[PDB]
């Protein structure tokens, strides 16, 4: 996942 | 008290659990397995948030596990440490  | 939650009704497993209703089919991971690692959905595509830190996860991959991912990303957060 990534981080917004 | 000295830490404070960026959502205090997501503070409940359950309330966390219920914002998965309408969490988008394509979405692989259970909501059982992100509201535990305190996690809620957003709305918006599978886009998740920590009740805790407030920390934003998006663009789950195959292999991601919701506590790893919670970790990597925001290894301060009151409830990452306080698992
Ligand atoms: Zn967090």
């Amino acid at each position: 996942s990534v981080p917004i | 008290g000295t830490i404070y939650p960026r959502n205090p009704a997501m503070y409940s497993e359950e309330a966390r659990l219920k914002s998965f209703q309408n969490w988008p089919d394509y979405a692989h991971l259970t909501p059982r397995e992100l509201a535990s690692a305190g996690l809620y959905y957003t709305g918006i595509g599978d886009q998740v948030q920590c009740f805790a830190c407030g920390g934003k996860l998006k663009n789950w991959e195959p292999g991601d596990r919701a506590w790893s991912e919670h970790r990597r990303h925001f290894p301060n957060c009151f409830f990452v440490l306080g698992r």
